[PDB]
């Protein structure tokens, strides 16, 4: 149970930084989509003159 | 097995087990497993009480092994971890299929498309606000609380449920 | 706003593409990249000796 | 026989020292959440066993001897802790005592308490290196040297003040007049600190206004730093010696000035009091 | 290559939508470059509906929009007539015709960045 209590730790601590990197990704996409999706509207705009 | 409440399933010898198994722990971990002189003696994979696999290779009754997988079965890297990141930031399910297969707004974390309910944040467990300090669980219950360090770490890195700008 | 300013040249690949469009071509598509199939070499040749 | 204990004694009495951890002992400490498996697998209190719940009957964690676990404490995430409560009275020499705010604000105070690490073997317990201690609460800290230099104790409490007398240097703030108070001498009785208190108390009280996060050290968490904590607290709410010195007694009960502090903390109380409120006669000095 | 279209009444909108999604399917020589379809509202016409479609894809995007029109005075029988534009253009492309070239796909993208690099920041 000692071994397998402390592996399921490190386990553990590895499946935080997944989860981790899944949110930061998340935070990082959420404001890149919308800017791209300004910056299309602007581009649009000068398109169209 | 009844005092801390482990469980198994195979053959015993002398009363002490020597087997080919599988096997639970009282983590509720499932397990399977050989054994030998009571001991685990194998090459075994060791299934989460969250599903999850990791190995063990067992010498003399110690492990010696590398391997893990997730519950989703996303293979993993404990060292160098290339996923998500400098190569490509796409997730488990979107290098897998690319653009997910009808580009539900699933070309995030979870989705179909909503805000984080409560305010709160994404991290993916749970939702957290830096104005409370407190975690939740996806049923909107409760999480272990944070002071300077981690909420400052949520603040600058994750997704608040802000409102949809 | 990002201002443009007028060049010749187009003009002038533009004058040829209505003096074709003068015959009143069908198979408009096809028949527009084959006159600038023609352009290639007579129309392109043509107007660099033009413009002056 | 059930109680409200302030998470700031928790935060006191879990990470209390004496040379060892008290955690390596387990008469010291019982806690027990009652709650979900999946809370505790996300975390839980620093030696919080789970709780195994049984046709919603609690099945007795006998993990150590209840009968005289001294401290013996329970949470929810909140305040079915309050019936857990209700069964320990029959138990423990001491009284039994409940955790106000059982998880949210004591870990959105201190969140390095919540792991998902389970026990702590008695060599990882015994192992253990203590953060530093919380005076004014929420507010002013109190630690020993190697607890001050160390850096993730230092950058968890998001700390910029040093609060010193002693002539040892520590790694940080060096220089910085305003967020740096220092002071040289030994732990000798001859030592005046009583007109430092003056400027100490002040620097603190600034720190206060500017809700700038302060640690205060001499070196070993032992005394002058302690006679400093007595000025501190009694000018700060006009109290006698002796509310002072009850305080600082929990505070750490290792915290003990000197007979010559003493009779300088006697003095710093004559002079805001204008008389002595407090009788040094007593030994509990 | 296309695909192959309904009748008026055969029709509904979420076949509608699944047609014009495999036909952007039959795109397939840049198809790295993976398409997703969004719905389009309803326009009313005196005798006439449209209904419509956008596509997007991601890999700046590429986008493109479908027409479908559905006629209130001749047969459900009547072979529904169709046509695509991309946001670029002008032309109003039909199924039938010789199929687009994803290298305008790349070309308007490329032309997108273009911009980006142009871009008067008389910005608010």
């Amino acid at each position: 149970l000692q071994e397998e209590r402390r592996i399921h730790a490190f386990a553990m601590l590895a499946e935080r930084q997944r989860r981790m990197r899944e949110a930061e990704e998340s935070g990082r996409r959420q404001v890149e989509q919308k800017r791209l999706q300004q910056e299309d509207m602007i581009f649009k705009e000068v398109i169209k003159v | 097995m009844q005092y801390t409440g482990s469980q198994y399933f195979g053959e015993y010898i002398n009363g002490r087990m020597e087997g080919s198994a599988e096997y639970i722990l009282p983590t509720d971990t499932r397990y399977i497993g050989e054994m030998k002189d009571g001991m685990f003696h194998g090459e075994g994979t060791l299934f989460f009480p969250s599903g999850s696999r990791f190995d063990a290779i067992w010498k003399k009754g110690l492990v010696v092994k590398g391997k893990y997988t997730f519950n989703d079965g996303l293979q993993y890297e404990d060292k160098h971890w290339h996923y998500c990141d400098s190569y490509d930031r796409r997730f488990y399910t979107e290098i897998c299929y690319g653009l997910k297969p009808s580009g539900i707004s699933q070309l995030t974390n979870m989705d179909p498309p909503r805000r984080i309910p409560l305010g709160y944040y994404d991290c993916g467990d749970g939702f957290y606000n830096p104005t409370t300090r407190v975690i939740k669980d996806y049923r909107n219950r409760f999480l272990r609380n944070a002071d300077d360090d981690e909420h400052e770490w949520i603040v600058r890195t994750c997704r608040k449920g802000w409102l949809p700008m | 706003m990002s201002h443009i300013q007028i060049p010749p040249g187009l003009t002038e690949l533009l004058q040829g593409y209505t003096v074709e469009v003068g015959q009143q071509p069908p198979d408009l598509v096809d028949f527009a990249v084959e006159y600038f199939t023609r352009l290639r070499e007579a129309r392109r040749q043509e107007s660099d000796t033009f413009i002056v | 026989d059930l109680l409200f204990c302030e998470p700031t004694e928790l935060y006191n009495i879990l990470n209390q020292v004496s040379k060892l951890s008290r955690l390596a002992e387990p008469n010291y400490l019982c806690l027990l959440d009652v709650r979900s498996k999946r809370q505790y697998d996300e975390s839980h209190v620093i030696t919080a066993l789970r709780v195994k719940k049984r046709d919603h009957q609690y099945l007795i964690p006998e993990s150590v001897d209840l009968e005289c676990v001294r401290y013996c404490i329970v949470y929810d995430s909140n305040t079915p802790a309050v019936e857990f409560g209700q069964i320990l009275i029959h138990f423990t020499r001491q009284p039994v005592y409940v955790l106000r705010g059982g998880y949210e604000c004591f870990s959105g105070m201190y969140h390095f308490f919540r792991t998902q690490k389970i026990i702590w073997m008695p060599q990882e317990l015994d192992a253990f290196q203590p953060y530093p201690v919380e005076i004014l609460p929420g507010r002013v800290y109190l630690g020993k040297i190697s607890q001050a230099c160390n850096a993730k104790m230092h950058k968890d409490l998001k700390i910029k003040a040093h609060v010193n007398i002693s002539m040892e240097t520590t790694p940080y703030f060096i220089g910085n007049a305003d967020k740096l108070l220092h002071i040289k001498l030994e732990d000798s009785p001859d030592t005046l600190l009583f007109d430092y208190f003056r400027h100490i108390c002040h620097f603190i009280e600034l720190h206060l206004r500017l809700h700038s996060v302060v640690l205060v050290f001499s070196t070993r968490g032992i005394s002058r730093s302690v006679a400093a904590v007595v000025a501190l607290l009694m000018h700060y709410n006009e109290e006698t010696l002796k509310r002072s010195w009850a305080q600082v007694k929990k505070c750490k009960t290792n915290m003990r000035p000197n007979r010559a502090f003493v009779a300088q903390l006697l003095e710093w109380e004559k002079v805001l009091h204008g008389e002595y409120l407090t009788d040094i006669s007593e030994p509990i000095y | 290559k296309n695909i192959k279209w309904l009748t008026h009444g055969e029709f509904t909108p979420e076949k509608g939508r699944k047609q014009i999604e495999k036909f952007v399917s039959t795109w397939e020589f840049q198809n790295r470059w993976v398409y997703y379809a969004d719905f389009i509202e309803k326009k009313d016409l005196i005798h006439s509906y449209h209904y419509i479609y956008r596509v997007r894809w991601s890999a700046v995007s590429a986008n493109a929009l479908f027409t479908i029109k559905f006629n209130k005075s001749k047969p459900a029988d009547m072979p529904v007539d169709v046509s695509y534009i991309f946001e670029n253009s002008e032309l109003l492309q039909r199924p039938g015709e010789i199929r687009f070239r994803e290298q305008w796909l790349r070309d308007i993208t490329e032309t997108k960045h273009i911009l980006l690099e142009s871009i008067p920041f008389k910005v608010v």
